[PDB]
DNA sequence: ATCGAGAATCCCGGTGCCGAGGCCGCTCAATTGGTCGTAGACAGCTCTAGCACCGCTTAAACGCACGTACGCGCTGTCCCCCGCGTTTTAACCGCCAAGGGGATTACTCCCTAGTCTCCAGGCTCGAGCTCAATTGGTCGTAGACAGCTCTAGCACCGCTTAAACGCACGTACGCGCTGTCCCCCGCGTTTTAACCGCCAAGGGGATTACTCCCTAGTCTCCAGGCACGTGTCAGATATATACATCCGAT
DNA sequence: ATCGGATGTATATATCTGACACGTGCCTGGAGACTAGGGAGTAATCCCCTTGGCGGTTAAAACGCGGGGGACAGCGCGTACGTGCGTTTAAGCGGTGCTAGAGCTGTCTACGACCAATTGAGCTCGAGCCTGGAGACTAGGGAGTAATCCCCTTGGCGGTTAAAACGCGGGGGACAGCGCGTACGTGCGTTTAAGCGGTGCTAGAGCTGTCTACGACCAATTGAGCGGCCTCGGCACCGGGATTCTCGAT
């Protein structure tokens, strides 16, 4: 059974080396990862219909995040996004 | 519609301008702009009055508005 | 230009929501509302008027924004 | 692995792997699931530090899900992305309304 | 020794939001759920965890909805919560 | 009648996590059926994706998306 | 001429030409040709008979392909004759089911 | 010159129906229906003496043909035409 | 004679056509069919025996019926 | 032991579409042949060959409108045939 | 404002085409249909007058009998609307 | 493409004639598969004929012909 | 010399041909006619022949029966459609159960 | 008692060396043979008097096959028809 | 309301250990790179349209004095009715005991393929005939040669009649559920057809005397077919009349 | 289900005219005696075996007789698909006005196929060989059927923290009751704008080319996840303080 507890443990210690976390927080820590992904990729798949597009692209996850997340969320999440897609492509 | 169309398309303009520069607007889309804002205004209006007369009173003040619209989410 | 939103325009509203009395300060608050749901949806409406590469705000986008909400 | 070529820490491949199966479209772009895994590494990450402050506030070492509904409610954006979200043992803000009290 | 009406409510306040307890007793519930579940479909099975979800969705909302019940209470100038106080809570979220 | 089970003093508790400080009597009868009007309708469409997938057991997720398409999502199970 | 002699009013002389001439054996008896118009004389009667029958009910003095498509048609054994017969111009005798009546 | 039955037709039809008259369309159907009925005749026939090891096509053969295409009570009564015909021909 | 026909040998057939469930009325209605199948065949049969003026139906009788009402049959000529 | 209906119908639909031996049987068969020929023709005998090819005749039409009856009763999704199956087979078959 | 229920103006032109005789298929879209058709056999063939409204009514009688067929086919399964199976059940029953 | 000139009030018509109350949307081009195979088979004999004949014109006869070679016999264009 | 030996057919010719004269089908017969008519029934005869012979060799018998036959003609389409209103005597059908009867 | 027993076994000897054929599939062999020649003389014969001809020729057979055969079956009939009378010319 | 005393309720601090968490490890399987293409997906360009920008107009909308009766907030009393202590009562939790499935495993039985033995069933060797090849003269049937005159095809134009495109929206298909029925599986019974034998002649199947039935060619005399002037039921224009059919209302 | 009114339909009816029978002139191929020619079906006659009728036997199957399950006729509800309506547009159609390929017929002529001997040759039936698929058996695999399994179900009662409930009692809430003030019309001036025009123009929806990126396999794989074990942070309990209400007073 697959889940994001390693990488949700992984960037707790980022966060607060010294932090641990519960089974049951961790357990709603992949809920919200779940959900997330279930709403940006589905708007996003929205969008692309929308714009009779067969392929969803970083625009439209990108779209979908100004759309779903409030004001500096949207922006920080856009950004960290953003960064992570232009060093990949290098 | 029963708000007057010249003004409610001025507002439009104006508030649509702070996101983005040189706009235009077809027609039908302020139309539906129109629709949705009356719409949502009856029904905030339904809530507002099922709100004023929960406390034994007729007329419709801000605070009621809140509450609606507190409950409303 | 919010004020273009004038006070017999908010009584006539009042009046199909069935409310037969208005305080005076009621129409600033009605005023400040639509101010904030006018804002959202141009913004969800706007939003995919950029990711369709147009200028042009269209019928369907609102619709697609008011579904949405 | 592509979530070291990303820079990321949620799986990339794992996220594509979701996209390609959940039948969300006919084709997906490459870049799409980085974006995806970057995003929701970053809520992931904002959600842990409100929470592990909440803990620290609290003298508690471990996050529970108590700290989870006080980092989400008491931050008026994660609030309002949640805010049809039931957080379970998560229980309520202590909050009286004025009037009531003596 | 008397504490007068209201004290031990608010102490009962303060002590409920601090915990996250479940409030419901576990067993009586799971008879209602099994009985409104065996009015559907006869003979169904429950994991353990189905319930206690279940559990937790019922006080989640009941505690939501008593919320808004006091939001109207007070609203009308009043302190105790009564019938039409649930009906407007409920016809102003749309259920 | 097994609505019975959740009993005055339950409801009363579920009350004062809503911070209420009193109760009409004929709150909790009230409560009663609102309650069993919401299990109702998280119930049977728990169910209805239960018969969708041929299974005998709802599940935890059967619930969630139960909840999920209510537009009332719970996070945890 | 042999049908005046038969009491016929198909020509039997032609008839005769035809089967010598259809390539059906070498030889024809002198009885077949007369058997034949008969035949052809008694099937060609009943189905204008029961046509003009059809052409009055209808209150028409001219038997068009109608008539004899509902002649035939309504006559069981003509209709069994003709089972595999397009009559053009003749459409469909009126008929609907019982299940789709209101 | 085309030859056809549209004389003996419509002497038929006076002898059935004296004050009736018929298109062209019903003529030439008739003509088609006489000409088919004509080739199944003849051709019952000429297989019934091919069958039978004959040479000639007699009334016999052409009755038995008569018998085999047309059906029951039509089938009696161009028998009985036939006889009928064929007695006051010898 | 019709009886003959039994309800096993009817039901043999049926599976050779592949049925797999048979109701019970069937028997008799496809008693009837065969009969008429029958009359018809043998009515042009015994034409062709009478034709002959002979007093013995033979096979190839019956293959020609056959071909003349559209099921030729091989095998016996 | 015992089979549940349908498997030993299974079997016997591979076993008779296998092989090819008649299925009636030759005696009322033949019974039947000479039944209704009295009623046509007079004194009439019957080569052996000649009842061997009615036979053949006549269960391969059977069969033929048993396949087409299976295919009405399939179309309205049932499994088992009926009278009405029958009758439309032989209707369109234009009997 | 006066509205028929579904179905009695299918009746109603059911018992109209079964009462009359005039082709149903337009006569020019049928003759570049054929001669489309027989070009795709030969090329630069002509067709008599009478050749094509020979074919239009073949066709027409040869469809109107089997809308008859399947009609009788969604009989059969409890229905009144037609569908392709019953297109298919009809043409397998006879042969083609 | 003249087969969609087989127009989809011509086989509410047809079906209409053939006492058909309702009918599916999926009917018509069905419909239309159908038709174009009954043409084909009908014009492939008929053009046979006038091969024969080493004429170039498809006549009334040839398409009689073919109906009745093909047991569909129309009476009414000999 | 035979004229079938000069056509490099197996089907005999001189028989078709006085069958064509004997059978009442015209006055006259030209000479390619049954020549041709030889060739068409040898080719097909060949062809179900070859699939009855491939047919008896999946069965392991070296002898083709009616069973062959039915199988050869029915598994396939054309022939199929040329004996639509054919019975093979002995021939038996096709194994075929709808998937619907089955479990 | 004629048959085209001899004529269908050589062909087997063609297509098959070692195979036989059993008596009742031999009949059946000379049923379809008979069957198929009634068939192209029939419809020959209709050819022929449909175009006022008397003289049923190698075209008339060529066209009643196009018309009975189906498809491959027609144009390998038609070639091995048209390969024997110009091998017989 | 703000001292002061006093108790309850909770908070804090200190500790016990254990189990939920952290962490390693073997693996194994979900993950990642090498190579092919098929494009979908985007870049460039273009006609259009509808969308922005601007002047009267008159008129309806709005905006502004006036005053006023209609609430609404603010106290007062009552009574009313629900929470707290104390107590009793107890199902619920503790916490356990036993029965208990969904399942493929682990067995079991019958179906369906491999393996010798023995023929009826074709497989080869010889015997006298009906079918097949030749050319010849001898007809005819069919195939070029040449019209030629039509009708099948090519383009113009109302126009309207039908076809196309939404637009409610309401019956139709359908689909899961369900009670009874009714028919398939299994087995004893009791036939009764399959296998086998007997005798025979009635009719199939040839064999021939024959005579009479129908072809074949010719001719006299013809009805049936090709043109062809013309009132007519037929086709098309108005009508009223029920004739149905759709929406209240028994 | 009907009793009626309101419309939209064919029906029963009256009128005008028009290609269509249709009766007519007449013109020619086809026809039917005719007398034989001869050649075929008819009618004894006669023989050989095929199909019966019947005696006769047996063991395969039919035929009842139950059991049970699984199928079919319903039914109530979902959702949704095609329909009848109306409006707007597209092309079929009747009317031209043509026009040249090819159906139709007429010459004629020259191939081509057929009885007629006629010359002969594969074909077909005995007759006697074998030997290959029935058959008669065997063995392993097809499946069905219980049926223990560890893990989750169902039932179950002792002690005890939780639920009643009752009396009290003391604070809400509800109605009365009012006084002020403030929105709601109510009427008059304005002023802003829908709408009618008109202008130019940007972008957008579409169309075409094409190519960069992602799907999409395989083989290689190392990181995640169960499995297990090591561990110390904090859930829970004992002992003592902060705070925290709570009554009297004035």
């Amino acid at each position: 059974k697959e889940s994001y507890s390693i990488y949700v443990y992984k960037v707790l210690k980022q966060v607060h080396p010294d932090t641990g976390i519960s089974s049951k927080a961790m357990g709603i820590m992949n809920s919200f990862v779940n959900d997330i992904f279930e709403r940006i990729a589905g708007e996003a798949s929205r969008l692309a219909h929308y714009n009779k597009r067969s392929t969803i692209t970083s625009r439209e996850i990108q779209t979908a995040v100004r759309l779903l997340l409030p004001g500096e969320l949207a922006k920080h999440a856009v950004s960290e996004g953003t960064k992570a897609v232009t060093k990949y492509t290098s | 519609l029963l708000i007057r169309k010249l003004p409610f398309q001025r507002l439009v303009r104006e508030i649509a301008q702070d996101f983005k520069t040189d706009l235009r607007f077809q027609s039908s889309a302020v139309m539906a702009l129109q629709e949705a804002c009356e719409a949502y205004l009856v029904g905030l209006f339904e809530d507002t009055n099922l709100c004023a007369i929960h406390a034994k009173r007729v007329t419709i003040m801000p605070k009621d508005i809140q509450l609606a619209r507190r409950i409303r989410g | 230009n919010i004020q273009g939103i004038t006070k017999p325009a908010i009584r006539r509203l009042a009046r199909r929501g069935g409310v037969k009395r208005i305080s005076g300060l009621i129409y600033e608050e009605t005023r400040g509302v639509l101010k904030v749901f006018l804002e959202n949806v141009i913004r969800d409406a706007v939003t995919y008027t950029e990711h369709a590469k147009r200028k042009t705000v269209t019928a369907m986008d609102v619709v697609y924004a008011l579904k949405r909400q | 692995t592509r979530s070291s070529r990303a820079g990321l820490q949620f799986p990339v491949g794992r996220v594509h792997r979701l996209l390609r199966k959940g039948n969300y479209s006919e084709r997906v772009g490459a870049g799409a699931p980085v974006y995806l895994a970057a995003v929701l590494e970053y809520l992931t990450a904002e959600i842990l530090e409100l929470a592990g402050n909440a803990a620290r506030d609290n003298k508690k070492t471990r996050i529970i899900p108590r700290h989870l509904q006080l980092a989400i409610r008491n931050d008026e954006e994660l609030n309002k992305l949640l805010g049809r979200v039931t957080i379970a043992q998560g229980g309520v803000l202590p909050n009286i309304q004025a009037v009531l009290l003596p | 020794h008397r504490y007068r009406p209201g004290t031990v409510a608010l102490r009962e306040i303060r002590r409920y939001q601090k915990s996250t307890e479940l409030l419901i007793r576990k067993l009586p519930f799971q008879r209602l759920v099994r009985e409104i579940a065996q009015d559907f479909k006869t003979d169904l099975r429950f994991q353990s965890s189905a319930v206690m979800a279940l559990q937790e969705a019922c006080e989640a909302y009941l505690v939501g909805l008593f919320e808004d019940t006091n939001l109207c209470a007070i609203h009308a100038k009043r302190v105790t919560i009564m019938p039409k106080d649930i009906q407007l809570a409920r016809r102003i979220r749309g259920e």
